[PDB]
């Protein structure tokens, strides 16, 4: 058993990270004391689940979780939410001011100050570990904190756990859930800053999210709840393999072997099916919906791009055989084609455990659920949307004195765009 | 008020579509790189699809369909026919064609008349029995025109044109209404039963054999194109597909009543304010 | 976090107190410092212009100056005027006589370093001092040059807070003196400099809408002011309520401000109702708040382009209603937000309307139509220069008339900035 | 074709194959430290201009 440490940063991260630690309590009987009554050994074990929680003499379950932003009102709410008997004091850090949606307050100014602190409670976690396999590590685009700190923390992490596997949950910028106008400027920055340092990234963009959940769950105005409702059930499909019995991507490193062979090239495009507001779908029509871009959580057509790996993970009453004639149906209906330098295949993991839902939430329980990772160049759309509304404010240098006046340089602007034109570039050489 | 740019300002139709849109008082044309747009004009290279479907509060809708160059390009096409069980390298409407690779599968067949024409934007089989008009013994092409909607209906305008030859074997320019007359006169026939049906045909199988590949139906943006055939008639009134162009021109006759036509179904479906075609399926 | 408040001048202190009254009312604070409200969310965010004094008493965060005692008398007998903390009543006795050197160089540097030690010790009961907001006029003399020179000094002692000012602008409309367009271009250069956002509050807008839409024959000085603390209770919602975005002054700035000298905000309040029960619906609020009769800095915004917009909404309506009319107002009027800054509206809602009122709405553009005001100003500021007509009254308190000259030129600097801007 | 099929009893995983193929410590605190200089002097260049 090798344990996994969890990293939530900036609002977003904090509050997506709350509500996934809420679903795996619900998932493994885990109860808002931390007590666990299924857990017949008190004090320990190696048991799957012990990636993600530690154990105490007294029998809590605690998450190998920190979280970190630089105000107090959103972590606050951690520390007196239900859930807060499972977290101690230094799980929970928060900082004075915050960084103005500003990347190089995040990075610089702020960061400078904290980060060593945020190292010394990760050095604290990573010491109850026999075998750390790494770091997952869940954050906005968008967000000065989530961005720039990030980003910093990322580079000391590398330094300081370099045989470690580090894999990311990131949140990509939605006008229609807006927090600052410089959202692109932050995005860039920080993909410039990490891209050497993360192994494998799975973005989420919240334009997907808003409008799943006024489509399927007829939801007029969603709020982050409805959005994290939905995110944490995705988090949990990807993570399930680390705290379940199974063979498919039961470590960090794993992740990378399957969805990632050009390693610049590490973001799987994340697809997910049922989702059902409170008939039932059967194995054929959730595979199938995982090839339609209203399900994907970036918007964007794999039709026009190639796909480099293909991994399907099945949860509840989904048995080989129907998982094997859906793909047989699919294949031969929708547009799907491989680089030549990769066989074309699916990776299929099922956990009979149907998901688990929020009592009283949005999201109806249905009797079996999909998560497709495909690693397709067709994400790159994400990217190109976003170079471009970089370039339309950069052109005229809008907004950037803010970022020159925390002691960033401009050049590093325009050092992260061309990073990102060689991204795209890459992705292009591939298609 | 629905917003629109243009793009394209080589494009004949669409300057007669804009002309159209702004003279009914009721679309507004923005700068072209104004991202607030209901309706992309599009330029005819690198249209930046990726771009749409992102405005909160726009239905957007262009003009071409993404992946329909596989039809357009002349290597492609023969790629297309041949790789698609659907079209299959045994259908009777597409002559023998080889790309250059396929040196050597060519050279099989040419070995055994053997007259070849190449082309490229690559070999294929020349029609050497063309069906030759009279007085003049003369050799022409068909054209029509194609518009499929964002419902991928299929909409064959009912004027076609024909491109003659001069010189043996008006503006070289005959329409339907004479052809059909001559097609009486000398052969006994009609152009609906000795030609059209098999062009209905054929413009039926190629864009349904796409149509997995570039339909817009659960998309975030939504497309529409105006497509040109080109076809060939034999001595026997066979009819054979020889290219698709994806950014015809029309003739000066028929663009008034085609663009207008475009407004009605391509556009006003998707954008109404306050037929000329035959649809197939 | 902490917000500090100061209020210079007569009309700064007339605009600053009003606010108070309005602020206080919302969030159902008595004139005695006592809270009798049915709403938490009236106590959320209190401490952000409230002190919480012995026993359970709000305490304004504010600090009252003047160079004479007479408008200060009057506020402290005014309807709420004992809630105010007696040791933060900071004044002299000479006056400034419309002066801008009396109250920047010589009557007003007398009395400053006692401001800043009120300043001070309000900063140090701040767990986390925001930054400061001034209320003042930019035609007299105490609000304008010591003003000014007060904010040039709280810059050099706190650099790292954020500095927003409402500046109301003179005209001659509603003018008291034939000096005020010195006094204003006097002004305007420390603003460039010294503060990160400034709402420009024109009187001659605020006449023209008691005026013209109102329907006061007659405006006064406290019918322009209704006008005022209705604007800067909306433009303070966020930072008095809770809502999605966690909003504060800095904030703000980063996201409105493209180029630092560029921080002039116009300003807008809708429904502007004559003495009125009719109910307003969600597309009437948006289509009002836009509309150039509602700005309150006379400026055509027509004859410019939006840097950024903010855009706050009171009252319970319809959140999609309010994203669609809002999406609605940029899709269609498109030309007039500038297209190198991508999504720069941004809207914001509080289920708690102001008094008296349903549902209202707060506009803040920063527009380049602002140009037309510092144009206004530099011209009038021009036609007596030119004749040095009226500059004793400044050489006499040790001015030189090189520093007209220079403000001349920063003057229109300014204006051909935005000018730059309008094109693009 | 279906390959590494594993069952176990809370799941089971299997592939299947439809067609084959065809900076240090001292670097980062280096930047910071310049960072913090750059604040610093635009800081102190403010401060001179408040002098003067
Ligand atoms: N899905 C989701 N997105 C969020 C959530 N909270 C914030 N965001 C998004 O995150 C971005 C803003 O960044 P934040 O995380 O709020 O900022 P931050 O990391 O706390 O950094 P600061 O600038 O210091 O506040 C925007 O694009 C928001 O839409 C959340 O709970 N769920
Ligand atoms: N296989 C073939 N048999 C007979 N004629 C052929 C032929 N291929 C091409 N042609 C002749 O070539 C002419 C047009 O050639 P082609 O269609 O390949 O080029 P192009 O792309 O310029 C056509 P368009 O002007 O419609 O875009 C037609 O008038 C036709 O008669
Ligand atoms: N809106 C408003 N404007 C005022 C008020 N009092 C003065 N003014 C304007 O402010 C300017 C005069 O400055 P004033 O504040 O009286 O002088 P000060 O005491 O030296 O700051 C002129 O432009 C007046 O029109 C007021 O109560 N409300
Ligand atoms: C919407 O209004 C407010 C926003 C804030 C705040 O934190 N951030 N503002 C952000 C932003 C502003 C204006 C335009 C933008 C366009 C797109 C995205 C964000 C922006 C604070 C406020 O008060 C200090 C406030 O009220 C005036
Ligand atoms: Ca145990
Ligand atoms: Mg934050
Ligand atoms: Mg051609
Ligand atoms: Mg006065």
């Amino acid at each position: 058993m090798r344990e996994c440490i969890s990293i939530h940063v900036g609002q977003a991260g904090v509050q997506i990270g709350n509500a996934c630690w809420e679903l795996y309590c619900l998932e493994h009987g885990i109860q808002p004391d931390g007590q666990m009554p299924s857990d017949k050994t008190i004090g320990g074990g190696d048991d799957s689940f012990n990636t993600f929680f530690s154990e105490t003499g007294a029998g809590k379950h605690v998450p190998r979780a920190v979280f970190v932003d630089l105000e107090p009102t959103v972590i606050d709410e951690v520390r007196t939410g239900t859930y807060r008997q499972l977290f101690h004091p230094e799980q929970l850090i928060t900082g004075k001011e915050d960084a103005a949606n500003n990347y190089a307050r995040g990075h610089y100014t702020i960061g400078k100050e904290i980060i060593d602190l945020v190292l010394d409670r990760i050095r604290k976690l990573a010491d109850q570990c026999t075998g750390l396999q790494g770091f997952l590590v869940f954050h906005s685009f968008g967000g000065g904190t989530g961005s720039g700190f990030t980003s910093l923390l990322m580079e000391r992490l590398s330094v300081d756990y370099g045989k470690k596997s580090k894999l990311e949950f990131s949140i990509y910028p939605a006008p229609q859930v807006s927090t600052a106008v410089v959202e692109p400027y932050n995005s860039i920055l920080t993909t410039h800053t990490t891209l050497e340092h993360s192994d494998c990234a799975f973005m989420v963009d919240n334009e997907a999210i808003y409008d799943i959940c006024r489509r399927n769950l007829d939801i007029e105005r969603p709020t982050y709840t409805n959005l994290n409702r939905l995110i944490s059930q995705i988090v949990s499909s990807i993570t399930a393999s680390l705290r379940f019995d199974g063979a498919l991507n039961v470590d960090l490193t794993e992740f990378q072997t399957n969805l990632v062979p050009y390693p610049r090239i590490h973001f799987p495009l994340a697809t997910y099916a049922p989702v059902i507001s409170a008939e039932q779908l059967s194995v054929a029509e959730i595979t199938n919906a995982c090839f339609e871009p209203a399900n994907q959580m970036v918007k964007c057509d794999p039709r026009h791009g190639k796909y480099m790996a293909c991994c399907l993970l099945y949860r509840g009453d989904v048995v080989p055989k129907d998982v094997n004639a859906a793909i047989a149906t699919i294949k031969t209906k929708r547009s799907i084609q491989f680089v030549d330098w990769c066989p074309t295949g699916f990776k299929v993991g099922i956990n009979y455990q149907p998901p688990t839902v929020v009592p009283g939430g949005d999201l109806a329980k249905v009797q079996r659920a999909v998560c497709m990772l495909s690693n397709t160049t067709a994400i790159a759309e994400a990217w190109a949307r976003l170079d471009h509304k970089f370039d339309l404010m950069y052109a005229k240098r809008a907004f950037v004195h803010w970022y020159v006046g925390e002691g960033m340089e401009e050049g590093e602007f325009s050092e992260a765009r061309e990073d990102m034109a060689a991204l795209e570039k890459d992705y292009e050489e591939v298609g | 008020m629905y917003t629109f740019v243009v793009r394209d300002e080589n494009s004949s139709v669409y300057a007669e579509v804009s002309r159209l849109l702004l003279a009914t008082g009721q679309w507004k044309r923005l700068r072209k790189d104004n991202p607030r747009f209901n309706l992309m004009l599009g330029e005819r290279n690198r249209l930046p699809f990726g771009r749409l479907g992102h405005e909160p509060g726009l239905v957007q809708l262009v003009n071409y369909y993404r992946g329909a160059d596989k039809l357009c390009r002349k290597a492609s096409l023969v790629k297309l026919i041949k790789t698609s069980p659907e079209l299959s390298e045994s259908c009777t409407w597409f002559p023998e064609s080889y790309v250059i690779d396929e040196r050597e599968v060519f050279l099989a067949a040419y070995n055994r008349g053997n007259v070849w024409i190449a082309k490229s934007s690559v070999i294929q089989k020349y029609l050497e029995k063309p069906l030759l008009l009279e007085p003049g013994h003369r050799k022409f092409d068909i054209r029509s025109w194609v518009l499929v909607d964002h419902l991928y209906n299929i909409y064959l305008y009912r004027e076609g044109v024909l491109r003659t030859s001069s010189e043996p074997y008006e503006g070289n320019e005959m329409f339907f209404e004479e052809f059909n007359q001559y097609l009486m006169d000398a052969l006994n026939t009609t152009l609906e039963n000795s030609i059209l049906l098999q062009i209905k045909h054929i413009i039926r199988s190629c864009l349904m054999c796409i149509e997995p590949a570039i339909s817009t139906k659960h998309l975030h943006y939504q497309s529409f194109q105006l497509f040109g055939f080109d076809f060939m008639v034999d001595e026997e009134l066979k009819v054979w597909l020889i290219e698709v162009n994806g950014a015809p021109a029309c003739a000066q006759k028929l663009y008034a009543e085609l663009c207008q036509g475009i407004v009605d179904v391509a556009i006003s479906s998707v954008f109404p304010l306050a037929s000329i075609f035959i649809k197939l399926h | 976090r902490e917000i500090v408040h100061i209020q210079a001048g007569q009309c700064g202190n007339q605009i600053g107190a009003k606010f108070w009254e309005v602020i206080s009312d919302e969030h159902g604070i008595d004139p005695t410092g006592s809270y009798h409200g049915d709403s938490d969310l009236q106590l959320e965010r209190i401490n952000v212009y409230y002190n919480e004094a012995t026993g359970n008493k709000y305490v304004p965060r504010a600090i009252l100056v003047d160079l004479e005692p007479g408008t200060m008398d009057s506020v402290r007998s005014g309807p709420f005027g004992q809630i105010f903390r007696p040791d933060n009543f900071v004044f002299g006795q000479s006056g400034a006589g419309n002066n801008w050197a009396k109250g920047h160089y010589t009557e007003g540097a007398e009395l400053v370093d006692s401001v800043l030690d009120v300043v001070r010790k309000e900063s140090e009961s701040c767990d986390c001092l925001q930054g400061f907001q001034l209320t003042h006029s930019l035609g007299g003399g105490t609000g304008s040059g010591m003003g000014t020179l007060l904010i040039s000094k709280i810059r050099e002692e706190y650099p790292d807070r954020i500095m927003n000012t409402f500046s109301v602008m003179p005209s001659p409309k509603v003018s008291d003196t034939v000096v005020e367009p010195y006094n204003a271009t006097l002004s305007v250069h420390q603003l460039v400099e010294n503060t990160d956002e400034t709402y420009c509050i024109d009187n001659e807008a605020l006449y023209d809408i008691c005026f013209r839409t109102l329907k006061l024959t007659t405006p006064t000085y406290g019918d322009l002011n209704h006008l005022v603390s209705a604007t800067m209770s909306g433009v303070t919602t966020c930072l008095r309520f809770p809502g999605q975005l966690n909003a504060d002054l800095r904030k703000l700035a980063v996201n409105m401000v493209p180029f630092p000298r560029l921080h002039f905000f116009m300003p807008g309040f809708a429904p502007l109702t004559s003495r009125q029960y009719r109910a307003l619906t969600v597309p009437e609020l948006t289509q009002q708040m836009f509309d150039s009769k509602n700005m309150m800095a006379a400026c055509d915004p027509r004859h410019g382009r939006y840097l950024t917009v903010a855009a706050i909404f009171r009252g319970r309506m319809s959140m999609k209603e309010v994203d669609e009319q809002m999406l609605n107002v940029q899709n269609k009027n498109s030309s007039y937000f500038v297209e190198w800054i991508p999504n720069n509206v941004k809207t914001a809602v509080c289920d708690i309307p102001p008094r008296g009122l349903k549902m209202s709405a707060t506009f803040i553009g920063n527009s380049t139509a602002i140009q037309e005001l510092f144009k206004r100003i530099s011209e009038q500021f021009t036609a007596m220069f030119r004749r040095k007509a009226f500059l004793h009254w400044y050489t006499g308190e040790g001015m030189d008339e090189m520093e007209f000259t220079e403000a001349e030129s920063n003057m229109n600097d300014l204006v051909s900035e935005y000018q730059q801007y309008q094109d693009a | 074709e279906v390959i590494e099929l594993n069952k176990c009893t809370s799941g089971q995983s299997f592939e299947v194959i439809l067609k084959p193929p065809s900076p240090s410590l001292e670097e980062i605190q280096k930047k910071l430290e310049a960072a913090e200089e750059r604040r610093k002097y635009q800081e102190a260049e403010l401060l001179k201009h408040l002098a003067e």
